[PDB]
């Protein structure tokens, strides 16, 4: 009703502070990207594995160019 | 033992130890890098982890 | 169900691959697929995370840049009122890190 | 490192008290963070001091 309109506006700041952690490791997300992140480590994944997809996935399209 | 810290104290030199801080994964060796002295006694009393860490910078300059 | 949709979108954000009939949209997909059915990879422990906070809170310590950290540290007291910590964390970890970084805004 | 170290070296060997030389060494200390060019005002100044480093090891390429 109204509480569950607040908690993802309580989902939005935490985006946002995740959003200064990210450019102050120098990582290749945007926030848009970080989104689909996050909704890959909720269901439990190992993010070793995600980052050697983006690992070579980025080599894909300067390797190209 | 070539220069000529071999000629003071065991002590001393022995305190004298190498030390490597956390890595990354893009990294060099002049990024990481120290010496650190050990402290070992009651000591502690009289030199504390913020006098190191200002150590450290000095020594990173 | 929702993860196969979301790693289409995982491919046309970091690959650039608009095109879904593109047969390199396709081997991406073979690839994550397989590297997600196929693990090796260790499973991750809170305390050598919190290890690798506290190094880089060091690391922004040395190099003299005092509200950098200070605000590292402020945000990090922040997100942690939010496992999937620690998952994240890792994750922006492992993905890049290139050393004590030449950037501002630490008063934002 | 050498002013410092006079008014270090004559603080601790005239001290009679423990209270005294730890207080010396502190204010040894922070007079070092405050004329090196590692303090808060400072920062910009080291960040123009990097800036010429820069050019000395791009000049061996």
């Amino acid at each position: 009703a109204a509480a569950a309109a607040a908690n993802l506006n309580a989902v939005r700041e935490t985006m946002d502070v995740l959003l200064e952690i990210s450019r102050i490791l120098n990582t290749g997300l945007d926030m848009e990207t970080l989104s689909i992140c996050v909704r890959l480590c909720e269901q439990g994944i190992n993010p070793e594995a995600l980052s050697s997809v983006i690992k070579e996935l980025r080599k894909a399209t300067e390797a190209l160019k | 033992r070539a220069t000529n810290a071999q000629f003071d104290s065991p002590e001393i030199l022995r305190r004298l130890d190498v030390r490597l801080l956390e890595v990354s994964p893009g990294d060099t060796g002049w990024d990481v890098f120290s010496l650190d002295y050990h402290v070992d006694g009651p000591i502690a009393t009289v030199f504390t982890r913020e006098c190191m860490s200002h150590y450290l910078r000095v020594f990173n300059f | 169900a929702q993860q196969e949709r979301d790693v289409r979108e995982l491919v046309r954000g970091v690959a650039g691959l608009q095109d879904e009939a593109d047969p390199n949209f396709q081997l991406a997909l073979n690839f994550a697929w397989s590297n997600f059915r196929f693990h090796r990879f260790l499973d991750v422990n809170s305390h050598k995370i919190e290890k690798t906070i506290e190094g880089i809170y060091e690391k922004f310590v040395i190099h003299s840049d005092l509200s950098k950290a200070a605000s590292w540290k402020r945000l990090t007291e922040e997100f942690l009122n939010a496992d999937a910590h620690y998952s994240i964390l890792s994750l922006l970890l492992c993905l890049s890190d290139s050393p004590s970084n030449s950037s501002y805004v630490e008063t934002p | 490192l050498e002013c410092s170290w006079d008014e270090l070296w004559n603080k601790v060997q005239q001290a009679q008290d423990l209270d005294h030389i730890i207080a010396a060494h502190e204010v040894f200390l922070d007079t070092i963070i405050s004329r090196c060019l590692l303090d808060s005002d400072s920062r910009a100044l080291l960040n123009q001091l990097r800036a010429v480093f820069d050019q000395i090891i791009e000049l061996q390429n």
